[PDB]
Formats: structure tokens, sequence, C-alpha cells
DNA sequence: TCATATTATTACGCCAGACAGGG
DNA sequence: CCCTGTCTGGCGTCCTCTCACCTATGA
RNA sequence: UUGAUUUGGUGAGAGG
């Protein structure tokens, strides 16, 4: 459940990039193809990003490690597809 | 009164006004002032382009609600354009520059 | 995707290129069917097909061919929209100039031509003519002619002559005019005179003629010859409920034009004599002047009734334009409206919603859970199972409510806590249930209210809606640090009631292991809510580095502190609650949680604090009687001692011994002490009427009368509110504003007669009048001010910087008011305070000033703190994060970010409402003295006496920091001196400001120094005393064969030679002005402190004349420049004063107006800031002669003022950021190496950029000089001129822009909410960094 | 029905900004 | 020629709800 | 491809 976000605004200390760190979160939770990091209690996209957060697993950094290894993993997918 | 979507004006894109029209609330400008107060820059684009105004940004916005991707894909209001039409109508070149 | 907005002339090649076809015929359309006009107004060819893909007409019924045009149709084939894009332009038969660059104020055509508006338009309007090149005759080219000068010319210059008139011949003269020809002459013009005023007239001229040049603008393109015209689609001819069209005004403007344009061109082709087609293109002018600007040629024209009709301007500009009505506010849907009511079940972060708007609201996202179940297909299913509301879309709304916040908003939003972000619970019933505590930063009661809900539609914005606009983030104001969940009212006095105590109750003295039961014994029924008892509590302290540490120990306290105890977090102390708990107390309770908890033990103890609350008020039954108001029973024997005072007084006034004025102050000086004694009898007789006895004799205690817990809880109610219930309310002022003799004696629980009522219905009715006309002031205000910030974004982190205010307690000469840890709370220092002892780096240079900081200040008692101010800040375009100060709403410092300027403007706007709208010194306090601007002589008695006027006596106490200030005038008898230690009320100043004294420096024998009696001075020997004095006349009543003469007295020794300065040669005269009196005649020998001469003599739209920056009607006269002073000319308009100084250079004088009692003599020295007369100062000279640090002290000082007579706490960042909006605007003074010019005025962060880039450099800069904007005048002027279009007039600021080709980088908030993007303050401050940074 | 085209009331209160007048 | 009355323009609060009323002419 | 007119503008009154 969610009423205050303050242990995600002190890991991510500007409280203007948590809104953004947590929105291309929920956006790879939406769409998106990928599931959560965290166990999931009928909460939305929207508290289970902010509820990954909270715990110190996902901030900007992780983000674009993940998109990192996804790109990768599709440079891998299209080099040993055709060649 | 309560309203998701309906019917709007001729001249402007935004939606109508009262009760008896089937219309939504006006956000007016001390609102607009209130939400530059906090950091509220994507509220207040969809509350002045998505939800108001931008004609392909609304039926992209529904096609994208109901098919479940909460996301808007803004452009430009129409009152605006309509604003660049009635200054233009004057002696004045007012434009939209470079890329 | 686009980046400035380009605004510039519309050249005739432009206009064709805009357009799709010539717009001929007039007739608008069919109106007996439906279809328009072949080709009229509302043609086809030339714009489009009224239906989609369809020849109006009939052809192209599918989709295959797209674009013929066949010739039964003359009609183009594309979308419905397409015509709203389209645009027609009139081919004018005769040129029309612009209304914009003709009637402007100041014209574009007027002050480049250089002919007065005046006669511009005379020829203008066919009434003169005026010459272009004449030839070989004796005419000018700007002259002018009329009709006789043009026919004797026309007989005498028959040949080469050329005299035209109207827009003709006006745009032949643009046409034919060198810009560049112009740019040398004017400047050569401008470089070779000395006239001020044709400075001035050379400057405005030379700077639009240049700047008309640096952009692609002909002189040519001012009058009008391709009129465009508007899409039809923006002027829309739409029928009412009926057969009639009620059509727009627009069409009947450009019908008229039209109509108008096709007679002259027939009269043309029929060749009409001459006064046929003046007054047919004179119509023409008129009609394309009327069209354009409505109204601003004579009385406009009008088509039903009398009403003027609306032009395209009047499209523009004013609130119903397309700025203020369309493009900064605008209709929204997923949008609600009801009523309010309370709920109180609720917690703070949600709010009741009830289900028929939450199913309207939701309609998408029921779509789409309903289509991802799989329980329809096609979305109309969706839709009938919604209009039907099944069985099963219940749980589809409880599906999609649930992590999804919505927006709260009240109508009259003021500050930024007018719009919160709740949960919806769902609520059977048609009201929105609103969390009670929310409320009060709402400013809702609950007495009709409505509010709007907002659906946050994308995913970014749910996130903005819980992480930065949810109802928990909004625990504190951002005006101040004061908390705004505050519990209002029922919980206070269920709180006042529930911790208080009684001398006797159920369970007095006894002893109980805990506070469960504690509420174990109350609920049972075997002890009272408030009965003193030992309990055992453990309160945890965390004196450890963030260790909670258990200390459990017995407090004697009450039963009701004990069950409130139960619901206090851990880290509290217990004293926090073994007070009474009025509403202060709690306030500071949830304070001192916040700043000790954090944020999730006080937004949960601020549920269980209004919880609790609300049910031990409910078990207290609280009422209120007509037995609570108790009438004093001295009430009766006050009012005829009373009566017997005025019967005294009035029996003096048959009697004829004393006056009218005295007997009117007596009377309501008597009935103002009666008030007070019957106040006190009343407040003596509820604040401890009740007298309850314990196991013997009696014993007195604070009352639980009803009416006095609702006062001294502080719920409802105040000194004067239950003074008016009990006691006499006061005397009433009639609306004349002056007091009204007889009082109302009568209060509310007695009757009041019809008299009294009448009276009170005077002083009841002006304060309607008051509150409904001072809203409109109050909610401009906050208009102006957030169009003046509009900008300011938090955008470094530091400016590196050492420059800063300096922040001291405020004292106006009473008690110290405002201490040091309210101003520089949370304000970052600017460079490291010393510790008072000495030389001690106490606190270091960069450091937040956080509550722990101010602690070890005031433990320290710190005289003073230099700390950084916004109006330092060296950022260009924008505040670093040092210079703010703490967030305010935020613990820690201010992010990079957000946005300051518009929640400081709200912050000072806010308090609008409830601000209004319509001898010697005696120390309080014992301590020792210090003087400051002291320049001083001991006189013969001893009382140091003070030799200038400025001087500042301190009171400082025997720690160091200054607890008292007062100014005491030029020569006072001090009854103390320097470093002196005093007694607390001892009179330590005396002076007479009847008598301005002429008191000496040293001592010696008087002389008369061209005093002649007769002439200079005049005989006037005392009637009723003997003593005479000769009389000092002005230099007015004598005649002007001895006004040349100054009578003076300058001091000798015993033999005659004059006695000098100690440390000048100089002989100490003193001339002696105007209406002067001589104390001390000829002959007798004088010593200092003894006088030459008898010389006798708010609320909110201050508020306002502090941000607008207006003068006074009598300012303060200052002195430009430092020297010695003299007189000048004798009274032609003013008296001259002349000021010559010691090193620098003479040729500096003012005219004074010489209706002011001066200050200065002509052997006095003045300096840059020093007073020369008295009254108020005009804050333009403040900022040109002391400094901005000093306009901005003077500024936050003069409004908080206001902002604390009226009683409200507001932190000064506001005011200083305000500050620096007024003064950014600065004026060059030595163009040096750069581009500019003389005296250019140009914005202060541009010249600093670019002298700071030539700087680097080896080139030495520019100088400038900053100069003070009002603030309508500052956000007027701009480089943006969306900014400055969107606040007040739009004609003016867009043919400014137009003429000069102006360009707008947006770059700003009110930019991007015009052209629809993202804010470049808040979350999209990483979205404009990522776009300036890939440029 | 389908072109023809504009006249006999006053009663705000500052507050800047530009303009002819005169010592 | 620098003060100066005098005249002209340009402001004057947001949000909402109910109702009625809408150019004359004319061979 | 499955449907339609107030906003426009005035005046008056009301709510917070
Ligand atoms: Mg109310
Ligand atoms: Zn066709
Ligand atoms: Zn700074």
């Amino acid at each position: 459940a969610r009423v205050t976000v303050q242990d995600a605004v002190e890991k991510i200390g500007n409280r203007f990039d948590l809104v953004l760190v947590a929105a291309r979160r929920a956006r790879q939770m939406q769409v998106g193809g990928k599931d959560p990091l965290v166990p999931e209690e009928n909460d939305k996209t929207t508290v289970i990003a902010l509820r990954e957060i909270e715990e110190g697993l996902i901030n900007n950094q992780i983000l674009d490690v993940r998109e990192r290894q996804e790109q990768q993993e599709q440079e891998a997918a299209e080099l040993q597809a055709v060649t | 009164h309560a309203r998701s979507t309906g019917s709007y004006s001729l001249v402007t894109q935004q939606p109508l006004g009262g009760k008896a029209q089937f219309g939504g609330q006006r956000f007016g400008e001390m609102e607009v002032w209130a939400l530059e107060a906090y950091g509220a820059a994507y509220t207040l684009q969809e509350m002045l382009t998505v939800k108001s105004d931008d004609v392909n940004g609304r039926t992209k916005m529904y096609k994208n609600i109901v098919d479940g991707n909460h996301q808007m894909e803004p452009g430009m209001p129409e009152s605006f354009n309509v604003l660049l039409k009635e200054i233009r109508s004057l002696g004045i070149n007012i434009e939209l520059e470079d890329e | 995707e686009f980046d400035a907005i380009k605004i510039a002339l519309a050249s005739p090649d432009m206009i064709r290129s805009w357009s799709f076809g010539e717009v001929k015929k007039p007739e608008t359309i069919n109106y007996r069917t439906f279809k328009p006009e072949r080709d009229g107004l509302f043609c086809a060819r030339i714009f489009g097909p009224v239906k989609d893909y369809e020849c109006l007409c009939g052809k192209y019924k599918r989709l295959k061919h797209r674009g013929v045009i066949c010739e039964k149709c003359g009609v183009e084939v594309t979308q419905t929209k397409v015509r709203r894009e389209r645009m027609g332009h009139i081919e004018l038969a005769s040129p029309t100039a612009h209304i914009w660059f003709l009637k402007s104020l100041p014209s574009r055509i007027g002050l480049l031509l250089d002919m007065p508006l005046r006669d511009i338009e005379r020829v203008l309007y066919f009434e003169s003519y005026v010459v272009i090149e004449g030839g070989m005759t004796n005419l000018e080219r700007q002259q002018i002619l009329t009709e006789e000068q043009y026919l004797d010319a026309l007989e005498e210059f028959g040949d080469e002559f050329d005299a035209k008139m109207g827009a003709e011949a006006i745009q032949a003269l643009l046409k034919s005019m060198d810009l560049e020809q112009e740019c040398e002459q004017l400047r050569e013009e401008l470089n070779e005179t000395n006239s001020e005023t044709k400075r001035k007239k050379l400057t405005k001229r030379i700077k639009l003629l240049e700047a008309f040049v640096q952009s692609g603008n002909k002189p040519e393109w001012m009058i009008l010859t391709v009129l465009p015209v508007l899409p039809p689609d923006l002027r829309p001819l739409v029928p009412l409920d009926g057969g009639r069209f009620a059509t727009s005004d627009l069409n009947d403007l450009y019908r008229r034009v039209i109509n108008r344009n096709n007679r002259l061109k027939r009269l043309l082709d029929l060749a009409a004599p001459d006064i046929i087609v003046r007054n047919e293109k004179r119509m023409l002018q008129e009609a394309v002047d009327a069209l354009l600007d409505n109204g601003r040629r004579g009385r406009a024209i009008t088509g039903s009734n009398k009403r003027p009709l609306k032009s395209l301007a009047d499209m523009i500009k004013g609130k119903q334009g397309r700025f203020r009505q369309n493009l900064l506010g605008k209709r929204v849907d997923y949008s609600g409206r009801s009523v309010i009511t309370v709920g109180p079940y609720l917690r703070l972060h949600q709010c009741g919603l009830p289900k028929k708007m939450a199913l309207e609201l939701f309609k998408p996202f029921i779509y789409g859970k309903l289509e991802l179940r799989g329980l329809a297909t096609t979305i109309k299913a969706a839709k009938k199972m919604v209009e039907r509301e099944e069985a099963v879309v219940w749980d589809i709304l409880d599906e999609v409510i649930r992590e999804h916040p919505v927006l709260l908003n009240r109508a009259p939003t003021l500050h930024r806590l007018g719009i919160q972000a709740f949960e919806p619970v769902l609520i059977e019933g048609k009201a929105i249930q609103l969390h009670p505590l929310v409320c009060a930063a709402y400013n809702a009661d609950f007495d009709g209210d409505q509010m709007a809900v907002h659906v946050p539609l994308t995913l970014e914005a749910q996130l903005e809606a819980r992480a930065l606009m949810m109802s928990t983030n909004n625990i504190l104001s951002p005006a101040n640090g004061e908390p705004i969940i505050v519990p209002s009212q029922d919980v206070v006095l269920g709180l006042y009631y529930m911790t208080r105590d009684c001398v006797n109750a159920k369970g007095e003295g006894m002893v109980l292991t805990g506070p469960k039961e504690a509420e174990r014994l109350y609920r049972s029924g075997l002890a009272s809510l408030h009965a003193r008892v030992k309990v055992r509590i453990t309160e945890y302290e965390k004196d450890a580095n963030g260790e909670l540490v258990a200390k459990t120990s017995l407090k004697d306290t009450t039963v009701g502190r004990a069950i409130l105890w139960m619901i206090v977090p851990k880290g509290l102390p217990y004293s926090i609650v073994n007070q009474a708990l009025g509403k202060k107390a709690i306030s500071k309770m949830l304070n001192t949680c916040y700043r000790i908890l954090g944020l999730k033990p006080t937004v949960i103890f601020a549920d269980q604090i209004m919880y609790t609350g609300f049910a031990y008020a409910a078990r207290s039954g609280a009422s209120v009687g007509i037995d609570d108001m108790v009438i004093p029973e001295k009430k009766h024997e006050i009012i005829s001692e009373a009566e017997a005072e005025v019967a005294e007084i009035q029996e003096q006034f048959q009697s004829g011994l004393v006056t009218a004025g005295e007997r009117y102050n007596k009377v309501i000086d008597i009935w103002a002490a009666a008030n007070d004694r019957v106040s006190k009898a009343m407040m003596d007789n509820l604040q401890t009427e009740t007298v309850i006895n314990r196991d013997g004799q009696e014993e007195k205690q604070v009352s639980f009368n009803s009416i006095y817990m609702m006062a001294d809880s502080g719920a409802r109610g105040s000194a004067a509110q239950i003074r008016q219930l009990a006691g006499m309310r006061g005397l009433m002022a009639k609306p004349d504003g002056s007091i009204i003799e007889t009082p109302i004696t009568a209060n509310f629980r007695e009757g009041l007669n019809v008299l009294q009522y009448f009276i009170s219905t005077h002083g009841a009715r002006k304060g309607l009048a008051d509150t409904a006309l001072k809203t409109a002031n109050s909610g401009y205000l906050t208009r102006r001010l957030v169009d003046v910030a509009q900008d300011l974004v938090v955008t470094e982190d530091d400016c590196g910087t050492h420059e800063g205010i300096m922040m001291t307690p405020v004292i106006e000469g009473g008690d110290v008011k405002e201490p040091l840890r309210d101003r520089v709370l949370g304000r970052v220092t600017a460079e490291d305070v010393l510790k008072p002892g000495t030389a001690d780096i106490l606190v270091p240079r960069n450091t937040l000033l956080h509550e722990q900081w101010c602690d070890l200040l005031e433990e320290n008692s710190v005289d003073a703190v230099k700390v950084r101010s916004v109006v330092s800040c060296d950022t260009d375009f924008g505040v670093c994060a040092h210079c703010y100060g703490r967030d305010l709403a935020r613990g820690h410092i201010i992010n990079k970010g957000e946005a300051i300027g518009v929640i400081a403007a709200q912050s000072i706007g806010e308090p609008g409402t409830q601000l209004t709208m319509r001898s010697s010194i005696q120390v309080k306090n014992k301590g020792s003295i210090k003087l400051s601007n002291v320049k001083s002589v001991v006189n013969s008695s001893g009382k140091l006496v003070i030799t200038s006027r400025n001087t500042e006596l301190k009171l400082i106490d025997e720690f160091g920091r200054t607890k008292e200030s007062y100014k005491v005038p030029y020569g006072a008898v001090l009854a103390k001196g320097d470093g002196e230690q005093v007694a607390g009320g001892e009179t330590v100043a005396n002076w007479d400001p009847h008598t301005m004294p002429v008191i000496t420096e040293v001592s010696g024998f008087v002389r008369f120094t061209d005093m002649i009696d007769g002439q200079t001075i005049t005989r006037q020997t005392d009637e009723l005393t003997g003593l005479s004095s000769l009389v000092v006349l002005d230099s007015a009543e004598r005649t002007a064969g001895g006004k040349d003469l100054r009578p003076a007295l300058k001091i000798v020794d015993a033999q005659g030679n004059d006695v000098l300065i100690p440390g000048t040669d100089m002989p100490a005269q003193y001339f002696l002005p105007g209406k002067a009196i001589v104390q001390l005649e000829d002959g007798v020998q004088i010593s200092s402190g003894d006088t030459l001469a008898r010389i006798p003599q708010g609320g909110l739209p201050r508020v306002a004349d502090l941000f607008e920056a207006r003068r006074p009607k009598e300012p303060a006269i200052l002195a430009e420049i430092s020297g010695i002073v003299s007189f000048g000319k004798e009274t032609k308009g003013k008296r001259r004063l002349v000021i010559t100084p010691v090193d620098g250079s003479d040729p500096y004088e003012e005219m004074i107006p010489k209706w002011r009692q001066l200050n200065v003599f002509e052997g006095e020295r003045v300096e840059r800031g020093d007073v020369i007369s008295d009254g108020p100062e005009a804050p333009h000279d403040i900022l040109r002669l002391r400094g901005v640090h000093a306009v901005t002290r003077y500024i936050v000082n003069e409004v908080q003022d206001v902002y604390r007579l009226q009683g409200v706490k507001i932190n000064d960042k506001h005011i200083e950021v305000i500050v620096r909006q007024m003064l950014r605007k600065a004026t060059i003074v030595n163009a040096g190496s750069s581009d500019f010019l003389e005296g250019e005025q140009v914005e202060y962060s541009r010249v600093k950029i670019a002298n700071r880039e030539l700087e680097a450099n080896g080139k030495v800069g520019a100088t400038y000089s900053r100069d003070l904007l009002g603030i309508t005048k500052a956000s007027l002027a701009t480089e943006s001129f969306i900014s400055a279009a969107s606040f007040q007039e739009t004609t003016r600021v867009l043919t400014e822009a137009a003429v000069a080709g102006k360009r707008d980088e947006l770059r700003g908030l009110k930019e991007n909410v015009i052209v629809g993007r993202l804010i470049p303050a808040g979350t999209g401050y990483a979205y404009h960094q990522d776009r300036m940074r890939r440029r």
C-alpha cells in the first residue's frame, strides 16, 4: 500500500526526478513487457514503481544498465540470428 | 456534475461550459499558477493539451486509455493556432521557427 | 519540434502567400436554403468544401479523386477543418494605414516620420494635404498643406510639384525614407546637442529607426494594401434554436469593408469627381480601422442595438481575449464539480467521491477494463453496459479507483495548497467528502461550498499527483514554516476539554500503572476525564545518534493527559501533553513531531489527533446556553459612574468652561476606560468563576464555562467577541470615520434597542462593503505578482559569491519585535559568522541555518548574520540554490528546478484579503547605552547635546545583542552619554520639536551679521510677557531691495575676532532661515546646547504602492553628491540648492520646491543617502543613492510592517525575489567597448554576460546603472512578448514587438503554458536540460 | 424578396504619459 | 527654456448556477 | 460507414 513517498524521496534525492524514474519504470511495467522486481499486493504500476524505489533497487542508473543489457541482447540476437 | 467526453464548442476545440450543456470544468488561471507552483509539469501538460484542446492528442489519448496505455501524445493546442490566425489576420506576420 | 516564435510585419507578398483566393463579394450566404455564396465572403474555390471530401454542389461522393475541381462547382476537395487554417485577402481599392501603428501611444508612424499625431490624422482622413519631394519650390517635405495652401500653390507651382494626401501620401513618405541616412543624422544630432529633452526625444526616435534596419521590416508595410481575412471556421456562422442565423461581429466588419471597396472600385471606374472619391476612400479607411481595432477611432460602430460590435483586436485583448480566456485557462474534460461535506472517518490522503461522479469521470478506464476481461467485445457494448449500470461494473470501478489519485480544487484557488491530490473512497451520495484538517488549507468551510475534481490521465500525472501534490505531502505552508494541517475547531475543543484538570473529581489523587488503565478507568466509570493522578509513563527520548532510549517515570498529571499520551509517537517527550493544549500548543505539538520524527509519524499522528479530538468532543457535550454568557454584576454601576462623568462634562459645557474638542475627547476617553473596566469585570467573572471545594474550604480554578473554553482553547472566539456577548460592545463609529460619543452600552445577551442596532449596522455595512470590494484588488495584486515573477526558476547550485544582505532583528522603538531566529531561519550565510567573543569560526560560511544552528546562535546571542539573499544572486536567468534558502514545506534546501517566483508571488498576494483596505524618548528596559551616527558636544550644564541630525540611539544589553533603537534629532538634551548604564524607565532624551535648535560648538559673543531691523528682521515686542524678541523674516515677505540679505549669527571672542571651528580655519556662522525668532539677543555670551533662534513649524494600497513603486506626493529630497551646500535664486518656480563637493566636481544642483521645511543649514556638509527634507522616500532614490541592498531592506521592512500590523507570517524570501524582479532592468552610463548605446536601457543579465565575456578578454567592460521598474512596467518590459502580451495591454506590446521584429526564445513558464508544452520549472526542467544540451 | 449601408447622453478613481503655456 | 495644469488612455477577482432576448426596409 | 447545436453576445438575479 502507499500513503507517503518519503523513503523514495530519500533514495532519489531530488523529489522531481522521483516522478521521472518511477514513470520510466511504470511504463516498463504497463505496456510494457517487464515484470516487477517486488511482490505486488494488487497495487497498480505507480505504487509498484515507487515501492521498488523505496527498497533501493531501481534508480536511473539501474534502468540505464538494464536498457544497455537489452540493447546488447538485441545486438547479440541480431548477429546470432543472421550470422 | 461530471464529464469524461462529449460535445465542445465551434470556434474553439475546448469543452463547453455549464451543466445544461454537458460540459467540463474551467481550469482557470490561478489553478495553472498553482500547478506551476508545484512541479506539476506533466499534469499541467495534459491539463491544457490532451484533456482540453488538442484534437489529435485527445483522440489518441482516448484510444490509448481504452487500450490500457496511459500515455499522451501531446501536440499543439488548437486555440493557439486560432490565436495565430487572429493575430496573422492583422498586418502581423507571426511564425514558428526552426526545428 | 520548434524553437522561438518570430513576429514581424506582413508584406503584401507575404499576405498573398498566406492567401488562397481573393474575397470579392460581401454576400455572406444564400440564407433561404443552406448554400453559401460563389464567390462571396464564405466562398468554395477560395477556401474549401463545407462537407468532408465532397464537392458541396455535386461530384466525388466516395474516396477516389480527392482534388478535382469542375467548372460547375468552383470548389476544392479536402477535410472539414481545412477552412479553419485557410485565410482570404481583400484587395483594398484605396490604401489604408494600420490603426495599431498610427495610434499606439506612441504611434509607430508618429515618431518615425517626425510628424505630430494630430497632423497625421488630418491628412489620413482626407482633411489635409502632404508634400512629397516637391522640387524647386519653397516648401519642406514634412510640412503639410491645406485647401488654401494647395490652391494657391496649384496656381503657383503648377509644374514640378507633388502634394498628395491620405495613406497613399503617407505610404510614399515612409517608402521614400532612407533609414540608414537618418541613423547617422540622428546619431550626429544626439552628439551635437546638450538639450536634455531633445536628447531623450532623439534617442527614442533613433532607437526605432535602427531597430527597423536590424530586421526585415519595411517602412511601407505599415499601410495596409492587401487586407487579410480571418478563416470562416474562426468566425463561425451558426444558427441558434429557431430559423435565423446569429451572425458574428467580424462578418459585419468584413462585409462592410467589402461593400465599401466594391463601391470605391466602381467609382474609380466611373471617374467620379474629387470630393466623392475622397469621401469614399475616407469611409474605406474608417471601415478598415474599425475592422482591425474598433473604437480606437471616434465612437465605435454598432449593429444591435447600441452596443458596439467586437473586432479582431477585441478578440485578442482584454479579460475575455484568447490569452486570458482560452490559452492560460481552458475548459477541461474528465472533470467534475459538486458540493462538499465532511466525512471525518477519512485518512488525510483520501477523500470521498460519489459513485455517480466516479462512473462518469472514469468511463474510458472502465471501458478498457471491461475489454480486458472479455465480458464484451466492441466499444458500443461497453457503453451500453455502463449506460445501464449492471451489477459487474461496480467491481470494475473499485478496481480502477484503487491507487489512482484525483485533484480536488476549491474554486478560488489562491495559493498552491488549493489544489491537492487525494485517493478516492466511493460514496453512496452526491457530495464530496473532504477530510476536515485539509479544509484549513482550502479556506473551505461547509456552508454551501463547491469543489472540482480533475483526473490525472497519463502515468506521469498519476505519479505527480502522488509524489508532489498528495495531501500528505502538503503539511507545511510554503509561505513560512508553519504547519497547514493544524487542527481547526472541534478537535481543539475536544483536546482542551480532555487535557485539563479540576480540583476534585472521581479518582482524585489515585495512582495508575499505565495509560492503558487510565483509559480503562475512564471508560468503566470509575474516574473522570480530568482528575489529577500520578501515572507511570514511559517516554522515549532519542538522545543518542538515532537510538531511542526509554525512560519511565511517574508523572503527576491527569487522566486525560495519559489517554492523549497513548496516541503521541515514541520520540516526543511527555511535557508536550502535560499542559492544557489550546490551539497554539497543539500546533507546536505537530511542529515538534515533524521536526523530530519526520513525515510519516506526523501524518499518522495528525490523523490520530483528529480522531481523538472528535471523539472526546462528542463525549464532552460542550454546548452553549443563555446562562453561559455571565453578565458582570459590576456592569451597571460602571455604566452609572460613566453617566455621572458625562453629566459633569456636559454641566461644564453648559457653563462654557471647556472647549468642544476637549469635551469630545474627554467623553471618548471615559467611555474607553469604562469599556476596559467592563471587559475586565466580565473577564474575571468568566475566567475564574468556578469555585469548588475538594475536602474542606473552597479553592478556585479556571472555569469550565462553555463560551470560556471556546475562547481559551482558541477554537472559535477571541477576547473581543466574548466581550461583545457579555460586556458592552464598545463605541461604534459612524461612516464619517469619526467615532460616536454615545456608545452601545447593551451587549447581545441584553437586548439592543433600535438606535444602538442602527449604529451597529453602520459599523457592519462598512465591513461587508470593504471585503466585497477588497477582494478585487487582492486578486489583481496576485495577478501582477505572478506575471512579474513568471520566469524565475532555481537553475544552479551555487552562484559563487560572497555578498548578501545583513539580517538584523527589526526594532521600531518598542520591545524587540521580530527576533533574529525568525529572519535567519533556513537561509544560507554569506560569510562565516564570528562567535561574539573573539574571532571564532562559530558557523562556517555556506551552512544552512536550520533549527539546531539557530539554537546555537541564540545561545551565543549573535548580533546579526550576513546571509545570502536572492537579490544578490549572480546567476544569469534564474536563482542559484544557495541564495534562495530553505525549501519552506520541505526541510532541505530548494531543489534544482522548483519554481520559486510563482510560489513567492502567491505567498505575498494570498494574504491580500486579511489585510485592511480603508515629545521625547522614554526607555522601557534596563541596559547599556550606545550611539551611532553621532557627532556631539558637551554643553555648559553637562548634558551631551548632538551636532548631528541623524543620530541613532541604541540600547545594547549586557550580552551584546541590540535590544532598542531610537532616532534622536539635531540638538537634543540627552540625560545620559556614550557607553553608560541606565535604569529601567529613566528618561534619557529630551528636546523641543516646535523650536529647531541652532546650538553651537564653541563659546564667545554674539553679533548680528546682516540683521537689520526694518528690512531683514522685524520688531515684535511681546504682548503678555514684555521680554521682546527680534523676529527674523523670510525671503518672501521683505521687498526686493533687501531680499538679498541673509540674516545670520557668528560667534566671536571677547575682542571681536572670529572664534574658529575646532579642526578647521573657518568661523562658525549660522545663517538663520525663514520664520525664525531670535531667542538670545545681542551681546549675550553663549555656550553649547543653547538655541540661537525659535523656529516653529496604509494597508493593502500600501502594499500596492510599494510593489508598483509609486512616488508619494511629497517625497523626501536627498543629495546626489557629498560636499558643502548653499542656496540660490530667489523664487522663480523653485528655490535653488547648490552642492559643491570637497574633492569631487561641483556642477550638481537641484531646485527645491520651497514649500518644504528643510533640515540642512548653509554651513552643513552632506552625503549621498543623507536627507535634506523629511517625509516618505521614493525607492528610485534609495536605489540610485544608497545601494541595492538598501532598497531591498526598505521594501521588505515596509511591507512586513503591513503584514505584521495585520498579523500574517510570511518569510522574507518572497519579498526579496519580487524585489529582484522589480530591479531587473538597467541603464547604461558609459557604453565602453561594447555594442550598446549611451542612455540605452538594457536588461541586466544581458549587459553582464556581455561585459563578462568581453572582460575575460583584454577589453575592459561596460559600466551600467540599475533601475527599479514597478511590477506592471517591469512585466510589460520583458524580452519575451508573449509574457508581456498575456498580461496587460496587448495592442502596445504587439505593435512594439512587430515593428522591432522581436523573437521569443521561449525560456519561461507562461510562454510554455501558452504554446502547449512542458513547463521549464518542475518535472519538465530535466526535459529542458535535455533539449538545451542537445542543440 | 433582396440588396441599402449608419443617428437624437452625462453620475468612477487613480495613475501614468504626453502636450501647449509661461517666468 | 524648465515646471505645469490639462487631457487622454488604461487598468480595476476568481470559479459556478438560474432565467429572458435577439435590424428595418418593401416596391 | 451507426446521431446532433449551445457557446457567440447582452441584461437581470443568485452562491462561495
Ligand atoms: Mg463559506
Ligand atoms: Zn465537384
Ligand atoms: Zn546566487
